[PDB]
């Protein structure tokens, strides 16, 4: 679960946390749905709503994200994409 | 404001065929011999 973060256009404070918060959510949850629901619950309590959270192994996307909310990083093998839009 | 669109990509795979087998037999034949290197009546003087 080393974490190594690819992009992301995001202060510092907010990528230790998706980095810290998705480690937790991985270290708990065995299965995708379940970890990514635990990372984007913690950000809208924390960091307000909208949020969304995608965990995988195997995907592309395209999407929209609000400025200086994304990040795109792996731990081990699994990506993580944490943004906020609406 | 400011919504900025964003592409991600994961990496790939790779994976290879492999077998696994028990052990292996292999046939094998034998014939008995029936030598009698025997005389008749070697006269001895032990």
């Amino acid at each position: 679960r080393k974490a190594v973060i690819k992009n992301a256009d995001m202060s510092e404070e907010m990528q230790q946390d998706s980095v810290e918060c998705a480690t937790q959510a991985l270290e708990k949850y065995n299965i995708e749905k379940d970890i990514a629901a635990h990372i984007k619950k913690e950000f809208d309590k924390k960091y307000n709503p909208t949020w969304h959270c995608i965990v995988g192994r195997n995907f592309g996307s395209y999407v929209t994200h609000e400025t200086k909310h994304f990040i795109y990083f792996y731990l081990g093998q699994v990506a993580i994409l944490l943004f906020k839009s609406g | 404001i400011r919504w900025e669109t964003k592409s991600c990509q994961t990496a790939s795979i790779a994976t290879a065929s492999a077998s696994a087998q028990a052990r292996n037999h292999v046939d094998a034949q034998v014939q008995t011999e029936a030598p009698v290197p025997v005389s008749v009546q070697p006269p001895s003087q032990y």
